[PDB]
């Protein structure tokens, strides 16, 4: 599933677009990344080791997971009360990995026009796949993951 | 000096209500130094709920944005927010934070 160009007055696929085009989002980090390294974060040493093995480690050494034969960690969920430095711990890995790192909020995916939320969901994945390995961070995902 | 009732930025329309709020800070940055003043932030800074109705769950969508707009990876230069409230007790714990 990729962007493609259509001719207005008939509906026909008259040429194709590369998977980079047609996103509202982009890969930041060119100079727009924070300065907050591992060093800037104080403790939570357990959370550091744990999250580095969750996110960073699958990329740098995929070969080890396949070898041992363990399921690599896929999606990461960060729970904990507000004001614990959840977002700041992820800031650190955004500098450190030196891969693509996207940026995105849950309110990037709600929109005024109807069904133009889903069209963004497809866009952020497609972009991530192209410049893979990639980390997508949805800052607050509360409004999408509502239970009712 | 942006003067903003917190209860005139919520529309009927679906996430237009959040579209205004992002713009409000994006205006601010561009006129920097600037001040965003919100009156009565019980309105859209309410308690968490998530057992409300559709109307209240709407409020979660605008609040969640405004929380990330204040602190994210985006930093504010000299954009300063003075919020005023009649009770800090019924404001969100994540805002109050
Ligand atoms: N271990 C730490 N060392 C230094 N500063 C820290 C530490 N933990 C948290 N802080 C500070 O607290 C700030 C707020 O943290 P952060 O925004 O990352 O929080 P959060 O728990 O993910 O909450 P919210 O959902 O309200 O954003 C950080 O920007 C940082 O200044
Ligand atoms: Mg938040």
């Amino acid at each position: 599933s990729m962007s493609v160009a259509l001719h207005r007055h008939s509906n026909a696929l008259v040429d194709i677009l590369p998977p980079d085009s047609d996103s509202s989002i982009s890969v930041m980090g060119e100079n727009e990344k924070p300065d907050v390294t591992y060093a800037d974060v104080g403790g939570l040493d357990m959370q550091k080791q744990e999250i580095r093995e969750a996110v960073e480690l699958p990329l740098v050494q995929a070969d080890l997971y396949e070898q041992i034969g363990i399921d690599p960690p896929r999606g990461v969920l960060l729970y904990g009360p507000p004001g614990t430095g959840k977002t700041m711990l992820v800031k650190a890995v955004a500098n450190s990995t030196k891969a693509a790192f996207i940026r995105v909020n849950g309110s990037e995916f709600v929109h005024k026009y109807l069904g133009e939320g889903p069209r963004m969901v497809r866009d952020v994945f497609r972009l991530a796949r192209e410049n893979a390995p990639s980390i997508i961070f949805i800052d607050e995902v509360d409004s999408i993951a509502t239970k009712r | 000096f942006i003067f903003s009732p917190a209860s005139g930025i919520v529309d009927k329309y679906i996430g237009e209500s959040a579209r205004i709020i992002r713009e409000m800070f994006a205006y601010a940055k561009e006129h920097e130094p600037c001040i965003i003043f919100m009156d009565e932030v019980d309105a859209i800074g309410g308690r968490r709920f998530s057992e409300g109705t559709s109307a209240d769950r709407e409020i979660q969508r605008t609040l969640m944005e405004l929380l990330t707009q204040m602190d994210g990876f985006d930093n504010l230069g000299q954009t300063k927010i003075i919020m005023a409230t009649n009770r800090p007790d019924t404001l969100d714990p994540a805002l109050l934070r």
